């Protein structure tokens, strides 16, 4: 009786529960926008504020669960993408949940918090919110489980150096640009390989995934390190279509970013 | 090679055993769709095209023990009304597609004895027909799967509806 | 069942299949045999 | 009798006879600073001193010393890199180790003439004379040997430079200057193809060193040029999960070097 299986993909489904969250409620914004509150609004203003206390530690936590989200996908990215497994018995996945409501409330705090609905609604952090909370809530009522964009986390190491900057630890300007670049680089680093690692262990769709490449996530991170220092061994590569054309992208978009980067690198260079 | 056994359109019976095949063409049996006994067994045949058994219509028992096929598409087989008995033992067959069996109506005949059947959601087809259609008993004692990671001493029959629980079936 | 089909019986369950060509294990299998001869039938594989 | 084999690896034993050196004395050094000498320190200084013959010619001796040391690393590179030797039969083991007390007595030398201890025991000499002097030590005693870290003797190339400059070859600062870049590149080419050779033909440890692969030392200088260039070829490449780490950190460093050093370039180009 105790067996575990692929079976059909459902990541679909996954996929379109975070679709129809954002673009509906975007549509909805944007209909609303066509057709006490000053109060509470001043009070989610000031409880996220990074001038208070609670904002502080508020912020450090996010960051600190942020961390330890990366932490779980990077332990169970060595692990079939899709796979069927107990809620109550594992509870690692509950840590996650945990993590995720609490990223939800944070998410809700913001929001009310928002001189400007719409343009809220397309910050990255509201994407990353998107794109990661509602697919955990669809995998424990499933009761099955997809690795996804569980990756885009990292994004929030963006904010790892203003983490640093009201604890007393960065002072000067240069040392906070240079640990702002660091940080930016790194985060972009970790989600390309994420995008990567995914297309290229999942496989083509429209082939019924017969593309599927063994491509573990320090492998794709070696891959894009190789990639964008125009090195390019090609003892590992995209074999997909998809993955190819994410790869092509990639490096049009490093590329613009290094040439727009450059003057920045030059001034922490200096005279 | 194609149309092989071409002039013999009133052919009925046709053995082909101890022969040691290696490659059979599609649509070798043009207009042989009229047998009723077809022995391929003894030999080493890997792979089937789709469609080699499409030309076949009044094929009853099939044969295709001893050789060294691993998947059967259900594309090959196709829909054969008239089938009766199917025999694959002695093979390397490690799981069967779903609705294979349902293709064709009379399936009363099986044989999948020393075949390394890995017990899992694919098998639950063939369970639920081993439930429709109980095997004899001392060849639900000879045929067993293989339980990954463990003994494999489970046998094929043992399993009930508890095991196909765990299937995910289509979201309604 | 003590018997195989293409096989040879002795008793004291001895089962003789010797230079048969069998491509498998024959199916007369029983727990009588307490010995089985499979020597020289171009057997590849358990 | 007579026989060769490898046995069981013994190699963390060398490095251990190194690390319990370097970080205990470093221990050490921090519990006594929480807790006729200055006649001696001066004589010591006085000793090592550039200006006088005395320190002179023997840091030309040492240049000379870690020259050979080089070239014996060169000539056992060629070799299984843990092996059973008789240290009475063999000479050139005598030659490394007369070599390697010389280059203890010296660094007992420096360490006595030293206004701080703990900086000094930062210095990169330091450091190569704790990871190069008590594995040879180790390797006479147990009678086996280890080809370990012995090629970062080339790091004491960097002063080649300054060999030349109180022997009356270089005069103009220009060409100190080139000298100085052209040694330097050199010495982090040498020393990286030496930390690559051995992580690629040892073996991943926790996998009981079944990943090793046939790379000669010249190879990976070889490899080491092309990916600096950033041409990779792809022909040879590192294959175990700790090479790819050490060259993803080695592009990573060199492509930052390079950044930093481009002034110095323009400088020595001129106009
Ligand atoms: C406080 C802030 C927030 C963020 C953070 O700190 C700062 O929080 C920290 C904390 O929260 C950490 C987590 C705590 C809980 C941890 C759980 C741990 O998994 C456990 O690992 C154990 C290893 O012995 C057991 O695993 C079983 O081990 C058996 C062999 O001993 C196998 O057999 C069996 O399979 C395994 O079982 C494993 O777990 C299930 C048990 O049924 C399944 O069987 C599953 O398959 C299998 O793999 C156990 O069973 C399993 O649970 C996981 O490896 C890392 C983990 C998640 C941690 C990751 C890092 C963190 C997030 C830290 C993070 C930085
Ligand atoms: C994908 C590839 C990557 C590599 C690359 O291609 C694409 O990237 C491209 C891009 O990154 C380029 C760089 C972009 C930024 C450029 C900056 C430019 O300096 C500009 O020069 C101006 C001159 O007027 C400004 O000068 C100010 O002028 C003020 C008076 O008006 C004064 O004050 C004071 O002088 C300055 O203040 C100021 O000094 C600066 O605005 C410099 O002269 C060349 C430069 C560095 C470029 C060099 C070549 C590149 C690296 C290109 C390179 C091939
Ligand atoms: C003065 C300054 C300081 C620095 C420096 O100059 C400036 O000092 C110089 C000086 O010091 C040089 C060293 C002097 C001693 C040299 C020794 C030499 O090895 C010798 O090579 C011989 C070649 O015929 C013999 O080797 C044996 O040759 C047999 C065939 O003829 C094999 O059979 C047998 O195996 C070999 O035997 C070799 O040696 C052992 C003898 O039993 C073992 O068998 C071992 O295995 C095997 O390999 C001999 O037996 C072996 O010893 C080695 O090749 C280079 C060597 C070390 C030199 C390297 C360069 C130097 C350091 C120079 C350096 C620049
Ligand atoms: C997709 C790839 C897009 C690549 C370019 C992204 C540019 C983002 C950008 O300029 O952000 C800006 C606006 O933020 C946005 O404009 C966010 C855009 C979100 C696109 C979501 C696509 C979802 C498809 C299904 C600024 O973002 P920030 O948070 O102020 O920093
Ligand atoms: C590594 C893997 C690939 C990762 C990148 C792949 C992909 C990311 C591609 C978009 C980069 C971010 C755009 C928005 C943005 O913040 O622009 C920034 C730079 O960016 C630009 O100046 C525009 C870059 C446009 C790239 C268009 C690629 C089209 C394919 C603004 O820079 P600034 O300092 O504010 O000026
Ligand atoms: C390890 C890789 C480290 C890469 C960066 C090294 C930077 C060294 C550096 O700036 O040297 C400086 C200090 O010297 C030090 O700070 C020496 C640091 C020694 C680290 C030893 C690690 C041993 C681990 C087991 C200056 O060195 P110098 O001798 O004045 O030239
Ligand atoms: C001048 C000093 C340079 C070199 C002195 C001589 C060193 C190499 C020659 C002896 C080693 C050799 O060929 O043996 C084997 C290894 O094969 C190689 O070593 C091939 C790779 C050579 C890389 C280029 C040499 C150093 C680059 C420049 C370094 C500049 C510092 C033969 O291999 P096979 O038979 O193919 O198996
Ligand atoms: C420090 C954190 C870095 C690393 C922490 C450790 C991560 C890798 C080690 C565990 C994974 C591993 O080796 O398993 C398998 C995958 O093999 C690889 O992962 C090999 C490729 C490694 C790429 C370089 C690591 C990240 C680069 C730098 C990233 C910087 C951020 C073994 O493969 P096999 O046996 O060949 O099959
Ligand atoms: C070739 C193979 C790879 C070898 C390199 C790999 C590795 C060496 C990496 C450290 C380089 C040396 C640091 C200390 C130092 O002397 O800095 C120098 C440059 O260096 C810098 O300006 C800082 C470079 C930081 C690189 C960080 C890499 C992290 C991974 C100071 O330069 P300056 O002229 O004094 O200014
Ligand atoms: C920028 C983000 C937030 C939105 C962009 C949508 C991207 C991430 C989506 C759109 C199409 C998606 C792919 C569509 C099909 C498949 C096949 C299946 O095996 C799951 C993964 C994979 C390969 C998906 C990965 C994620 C994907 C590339
Ligand atoms: C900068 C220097 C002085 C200190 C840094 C420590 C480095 C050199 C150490 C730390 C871990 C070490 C590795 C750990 C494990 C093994 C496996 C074994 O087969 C010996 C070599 C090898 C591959 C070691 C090579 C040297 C190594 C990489
Ligand atoms: C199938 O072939 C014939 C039908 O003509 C029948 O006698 C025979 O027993 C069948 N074979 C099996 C293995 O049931
Ligand atoms: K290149
Ligand atoms: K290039
Ligand atoms: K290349």
């Amino acid at each position: 009786v105790p067996c575990d299986s692929r079976g059909q993909r459902m990541w679909w489904a996954f996929l379109a529960s975070s679709m129809v969250t954002f673009f509906g409620g975007l549509f909805i914004i944007l209909l609303w926008r066509t057709l006490w509150m000053t109060s509470v609004k001043d009070w989610a203003g000031v409880m996220i504020s990074a001038q208070t206390l609670t904002g502080r530690v508020l912020v450090v936590l996010v960051f600190a669960l942020s961390i330890g989200a990366l932490v779980i996908y990077f332990i169970d990215s060595s692990n079939p993408i899709e796979s069927c497994q107990n809620f109550y018995k594992d509870f690692t996945l509950q840590i996650d949940m945990a993590f995720n409501v609490f990223f939800l409330l944070y998410f809700g705090l913001r929001f009310i918090a928002a001189n400007d609905k719409l343009w809220f609604w397309l910050e990255v952090n509201s994407v990353v919110d998107f794109f990661t909370v509602p697919p955990v809530f669809v995998s424990v009522y499933l009761n099955r489980s997809w690795l996804g964009l569980r990756f885009l986390r990292a994004l929030r190491l963006i904010q790892f150096s203003e983490i640093l900057q009201f604890l007393n630890i960065l002072k000067t300007s240069n040392s906070i640009k240079l640990v702002n670049l660091l940080s930016i680089f790194i985060s972009t680093w970790l989600t390309a390989a994420g995008f990567i690692h995914l297309v290229e262990n999942s496989g083509d769709p429209w082939e019924n995934f017969q593309n599927n490449q063994a491509l573990t996530y320090w492998e794709c991170v070696y891959l894009l390190m190789v990639t964008m220092s125009t090195v390019g061994y090609g003892d590992v590569y995209a074999k997909t279509t998809l993955g190819r054309l994410f790869m092509v992208f990639f490096i049009l978009g490093g590329l613009a970013m290094f040439a727009s980067y450059v003057p920045e690198i030059i001034e922490l260079i200096g005279n | 090679p194609p149309g092989a056994f071409a002039g013999a359109g009133a052919l009925q019976r046709l053995d082909l055993r101890e022969n040691g095949l290696h490659s059979v063409h599609v649509r070798a049996f043009w207009g042989l769709g009229a047998l009723q006994l077809l022995d391929l067994s003894a030999n080493q045949l890997e792979a089937l095209a789709p469609g080699t058994f499409a030309p076949l219509r009044a094929l009853r028992n099939l044969s295709l023990a001893g050789n060294r096929l691993a998947r059967l598409e259900p594309a090959a087989l196709g829909a054969l009304p008239l089938l009766r008995s199917l025999s694959l033992q002695d093979n390397e067959l490690a799981a069967l597609a779903p609705g294979l069996l349902g293709r064709l109506p009379a399936l009363d005949a099986l044989h999948l004895r020393g075949n390394p059947w890995g017990c899992g959601c694919a098998l639950r087809p063939l369970c639920a027909w081993l439930r429709r259609h109980p095997l004899p008993a001392s060849e639900a004692e000879t045929v067993l799967c293989v339980w990954p990671g463990r003994l494999t001493l489970s046998p094929l029959t043992a399993f009930s509806d508890a095991a196909f629980s765990h299937c995910a079936q289509p979201l309604a | 069942p003590d018997c195989p089909e293409v096989c040879t019986c002795v008793p004291g369950g001895l089962a003789s299949c010797s230079a048969l060509s069998l491509p498998a294990v024959p199916p007369g299998l029983s727990l009588r045999l307490r010995a089985l001869l499979l020597d020289h039938n171009r057997v590849r594989a358990l």
